[PDB]
C-alpha cells in the first residue's frame, strides 16, 4: 500500500482483514519472547504495536489510503481490551450487532452505536445532519419504550409514543438493503442507493408520508421507489 | 514564554516545524509539586462557555476537576470547547484575564 | 460473564423496580378518579334500591 500510495502515487482502497488476528498473533509470540502477560494476556506492547500499524496508514500530501479494517470483538465484549485499544485508532466505527443479524436484517449495523468523525453538520450538510438526526432520536425513543412496551404494554403509551413506534419498527426495516453478494445468501438483487435520494426518501419516512404503508413493505426495498412498489405488491 | 503557537513533540522540537523554540529557561520534569504554605484558596472564576459547565459544576483557576467519560464520545471535543471560549478572555490585555492554554 | 452477566441482569431487576414504582404512583392517581365515581354511582344506586325494597 504504501508503494501504490507514494510511488505510484495513485490513491489507494486498503482493506485487511480479521485484525483482531492481527492483536492475537502478536500476544502469542510475547509470550513466546518472554514478556510478563499484560491485561486479559494481550502483548504489553499491543498499544505501540497497533499505533505502529494505523500511524502508517495515513492520507499523505503523497496519496491517500482508504482502509478498511475488520475486526472481531471477542464475545461481543467491546470492553474487552484487544477491541477496546483498536477502538480508539480507528476513524470511523460501525458496529455490526447480534441483534440486529438476529432481527434478519442485514446489513446487521447497529444503527444507534455507529459513530463517524465526519457526521459533523456542516461537513455531512444540515439536511443530512437534520435527518440523520431525527432518525436517531426516533430509534432511541423506540428502544426507551420497547423495555414499557415490553411489561406494560404499547396501549399505555402516549398518543405521539405510538406513532413514533409505529415508524420506529417501519424505519427500522427500512434500514435493510439486500446485498449485491447476498445475490447467493438470499438471491435476492442488491441495491446501490444514491446518498442524495437516502436522504430524500428517509426524510419522507419521518415526515409520515408513509404512514399509510406496511411495516413489511419497508423490509429489503432500496429507495423511496422502492418502499411505494413493494407496498403496491404486497397489497396484492 | 515563547512555547507559544509552537506545536512541539516531547523532545521539545517543533513538529510544526516552527523554527527553534523561543524560551527561557530548560527545567527538569521531575520537579515537585508546590507547598501547603505556597497555595492560596481558588476564587478567581474561569469561564469555560459551556453553559452547563458554568453553572452546574462551576470551574476556578488551579482547579483540577476530572473529566472523565465514556470512551470515543468525542471526549476531546466538550474539553476543545473550553479552550475556545478562553479566546474571549485572552484576546483582552489585563492579564488576569490571559489563560494560556496547553 | 459471571460479572457481565449479574451485571445486567441486576440491570434488568433495577429497571424492573422503577417500573413497579411508576406503577404503583399512578395507579395512586388513577384511583383518586376511580373512588370518586364510585361514590356517586353508588348514591345513584341507593335511590333506585329505595324503589326496590319499600315494594318488597
Amino acid at each position: 500500500a504504501e508503494y501504490f500510495r507514494d510511488e505510484e502515487g495513485q490513491d489507494v482502497l486498503l482493506f485487511i482483514d480479521n485484525i483482531f488476528r492481527f492483536t492475537q498473533a502478536g500476544s502469542e509470540v510475547s509470550a513466546l519472547l518472554g514478556r510478563i502477560p499484560s491485561a486479559v494476556g494481550y502483548q504489553p506492547t499491543l498499544a505501540t504495536d497497533m499505533g505502529l500499524l494505523q500511524e502508517r496508514i495515513t492520507t499523505t500530501k503523497k496519496g491517500s489510503v482508504t482502509s478498511v479494517q475488520a475486526v472481531y470483538v471477542p464475545a461481543d465484549d467491546l470492553t474487552d481490551p484487544a477491541p477496546a485499544t483498536t477502538f480508539a485508532h480507528l476513524d470511523a466505527t460501525t458496529v455490526l450487532s447480534r441483534g440486529i443479524s438476529e432481527l434478519g436484517i442485514y446489513p446487521a449495523v447497529d444503527p444507534l452505536d455507529s459513530k463517524s468523525r465526519l457526521l459533523d453538520a456542516a461537513v455531512v450538510g444540515q439536511e443530512h445532519y437534520d435527518v440523520a438526526s431525527k432518525v436517531q432520536e426516533t430509534l432511541q425513543t423506540y428502544k426507551s419504550l420497547q423495555d414499557i412496551i415490553a411489561i406494560l404494554g404499547m396501549d399505555e403509551l402516549s398518543e405521539q409514543d405510538k406513532l413514533t413506534v409505529e415508524r420506529a419498527r417501519k424505519i427500522q426495516r427500512f434500514l435493510s438493503q439486500p446485498f449485491a453478494v447476498a445475490e447467493v445468501f438470499t438471491g435476492i438483487p442488491g441495491k446501490l442507493v444514491r446518498l442524495k435520494d437516502t436522504v430524500a426518501s428517509f426524510k419522507a419516512v419521518l415526515e409520515g408520508k408513509y404512514d399509510n404503508i406496511p411495516e413489511h413493505a419497508f423490509y429489503m426495498v432500496g429507495g423511496i421507489e422502492d418502499v411505494v412498489a413493494k407496498a403496491e405488491k404486497l397489497a396484492a | 514564554p515563547g512555547l507559544l503557537g509552537r506545536v512541539v513533540d516531547a523532545l521539545g522540537n517543533p513538529i510544526d516545524g516552527k523554527g527553534p523554540i523561543d524560551a527561557a529557561g530548560r527545567s527538569r520534569a521531575q520537579v515537585k509539586a508546590p507547598g501547603i504554605l505556597p497555595r492560596r484558596s481558588v476564587h478567581e472564576p474561569v469561564q469555560t462557555g459551556l453553559k452547563a459547565v458554568d453553572a452546574l459544576v462551576p470551574i476556578g483557576r488551579g482547579q483540577r476537576e476530572l473529566i472523565i467519560g465514556d470512551r470515543q464520545t468525542g471526549k476531546t471535543a466538550v474539553a476543545l470547547d473550553t479552550i475556545l471560549n478562553q479566546k474571549r478572555w485572552n484576546n483582552g490585555s489585563d492579564e488576569s484575564k490571559k489563560l494560556y492554554c496547553v | 460473564a459471571t460479572l457481565k452477566e449479574v451485571e445486567m441482569r441486576l440491570k434488568s431487576i433495577k429497571n424492573i423496580e422503577k417500573i413497579t414504582k411508576t406503577m404503583k404512583i399512578v395507579a395512586s392517581t388513577r384511583l383518586s378518579k376511580a373512588e370518586k365515581a364510585k361514590i356517586s354511582a353508588k348514591k345513584m344506586d341507593e335511590a333506585e334500591q329505595l324503589f326496590y325494597k319499600n315494594a318488597e
